[PDB]
């Protein structure tokens, strides 16, 4: 099969700025047998280009493909932040038709740090067994961020979780959710619950904590 | 308008078969190419193969000993059969029409479903615990509240979330679910809003997880 | 001479008048029971012949039109559609604009030209046989 290399793996650009997509083929289709898709998250794909340089009708004509053979650009124009997606090339020079593993547009934007807010476990959760703490970092950039546990002051390490949302279409900050999960019994022996927050945008690391029961 | 949308389990045992549906609404299977095109999560796009409305066939030759496609012209539907699924054929499937507007017979993927993941496992489905995310002064920056609802121990993917049945957008942050030790997913979904709102406006999550039949709202108070 | 499998599939259509081939959209495949609907597109190329006239003077015969299915052939890497000189497209509903590699062009060593015919109710072009 032909196999397209997509590059760079990801990119981090300005609004306004002009953005250049590789994708290189394993062998030649010619110039006429290359299409660009673009996925926003959640979304199906949707078309930009076909027949590697004739652009879908719907799509503004900052987008523009180029190149033939093997050798293929996409090239975003005036790039801006709903423009943050996955963009796959896909080639129908050779069956079977491939896609290529897409490059991601990141937007950038300036720093914002994170809001932080806690979440003791609710009483329903705890009558079961179990206690779910939750630290949510909201509206930050970039997405590079350290969040740690301290339980009575005691570095947690091992039981916690994280997870990042997609950068948001519109300003282009990321939330961020991190969740210690303890047993009934080893919560109601611990006062201080804190999360610790470390970002670019604070000029130190932060805290935010509650005492069980208050 | 041409819509499209894909049904069939979610869930599908290793070496059994995984069987979808594409119904069109808005327009006519005939005269159409029809293709179906997968995604495992956090990965690319596969082609998996195309049919012509009045049958014939070209599938991606990594699959061709399993896959069929079949179309139902009576019913405005076509059809995905993929045999002895192992956990390499999780992923969204996606069917999609294939059509060149310009005249120029180019094959481009022009509507698509909205996509139906397909987790090949041997577990068994499990419904998830919705338990609030109250406000409170720890979720309080200033005239900013955060609340959410913690969606925990289910499997398999997915769960929608919305909150007041889709009336409130802005401000929503619904993570991707991690999966845990335990082999069971758990999400979160948030929303921030102004302070002064919260002992006046109403704050419900709606929960779906189809897989178990599993449908919560969850109104969320301080 | 050594053409190896460069060659038309089928015969030509000798152009016997002064316009060029063409054909209604959706028209002018020639007839191949060995493809699918996906197959049916590509171009007819013009090709021509010079002869010594009988006054001793170099003279054209009359050109010959050569179906090749899109991206084989001489022409193997031109876009469907393009405008180019010589060059006239065709396609049947159910084409898909793919080069056909697979079905590419004829060793004559090996495969007799396939006399070209079309479907029963093609508009034949004037001058054309």
């Amino acid at each position: 099969e032909i196999v397209l290399t997509q590059s760079p793996g990801t990119l981090s650009l300005s609004p306004g700025e002009r953005a250049t997509l590789s994708c290189r083929a394993s062998q030649s289709v010619s110039s006429s047998y290359l299409a660009w898709y673009q996925q926003k998250p959640g979304q199906a794909p949707r078309l930009l280009i076909y027949g590697a340089s004739s652009r879908a009708t719907d799509i503004p004509d900052r987008f523009s493909g180029s190149g033939s053979g093997t050798d293929f650009t996409l090239t975003i124009s005036r790039l801006e932040p709903e423009d943050f997606a996955v963009y796959y090339c896909q080639q129908y020079g050779s069956s079977p038709w491939t896609f290529g593993q897409g490059t991601k547009v990141e937007i950038k934007r300036t720093v914002a740090a994170p809001s932080v807010f806690i979440f003791p476990p609710s009483d329903e959760q705890l009558k079961s067994g179990t206690a779910s703490v939750v630290c949510l970092l909201n509206n930050f950039y970039p997405r590079e961020a350290k969040v740690q546990w301290k339980v009575d002051n005691a570095l947690q390490s091992g039981n916690s979780q994280e997870s990042v949302t997609e950068q948001d279409s519109k300003d282009s900050t990321y939330s961020l959710s991190s969740t210690l999960t303890l047993s009934k019994a080893d919560y109601e022996k611990h006062k201080v619950y804190a999360c610790e927050v470390t970002h670019q945008g604070l000029s130190s690391p932060v805290t935010k904590s509650f005492n069980r029961g208050e | 308008q041409v819509q499209l949308q894909e049904s069939g389990p979610g869930l599908v045992k290793p070496s059994e078969t995984l069987s979808l549906t594409c119904t069109v609404s808005g327009g006519s299977i005939s005269s159409y190419y029809w293709s179906w095109i997968r995604q495992p999560p956090g990965k690319g796009l596969e082609w998996i193969g195309y049919i012509y409305y009045s049958g014939s066939t070209k599938y991606n030759p990594s699959l061709k000993s399993r896959v069929t496609i079949s179309v139902d012209t009576s019913k405005n539907q076509f059809s995905l059969k993929l045999t002895s699924v192992t956990a390499a054929d999780t992923a969204v499937y996606y069917c999609a029409r294939i059509y060149d507007s310009s005249g120029y017979y180019h094959p481009v993927f022009d509507y698509w479903g909205q996509g139906t993941l397909v987790t090949v496992s041997s577990a068994s489905t499990k419904g998830p615990s919705v338990f609030p995310l109250a406000p409170s002064s720890k979720s309080t920056s200033g005239g900013t509240a955060a609340l959410g609802c913690l969606v925990k121990d289910y499997f398999p993917e997915p769960v929608t979330v919305s909150w007041n049945s889709g009336a409130l957008t802005s401000g929503v942050h619904t993570f991707p679910a991690v999966l845990q030790s335990s082999g069971l997913y758990s999400l979160s979904s948030v929303v921030t809003v102004p302070s002064s709102s919260l002992g006046t406006q109403t704050y419900i999550c709606n929960v779906n997880h189809k897989p178990s039949n599993t449908k919560v709202d969850k109104r969320v108070e301080p | 001479s050594n053409m190896n499998n460069t060659a038309s599939w089928f015969t030509a259509l000798t152009q016997h008048g002064k316009e060029d081939l063409k054909f209604p959209r959706g028209q002018g495949v020639p007839i191949n029971t060995n493809s699918s609907p996906d197959d049916q597109i590509g171009y007819y190329r013009r090709a021509t012949r010079r002869i010594r006239g009988g006054d001793g003077k170099m003279k054209d015969l009359s050109p010959r039109w050569y179906f090749y299915y899109l991206g084989t052939g001489p022409e193997a890497g031109l876009p469907y559609g393009a405008n180019k000189d010589g060059i006239i497209w065709v396609a049947t509903e159910g084409a898909l604009n793919t080069p056909k590699d697979h079905i590419g062009t004829r060793n004559p060593a090996n495969n007799a030209a396939i006399v070209l015919q079309l479907p029963q109710g093609t508009t034949l072009p004037k001058g054309f046989y």
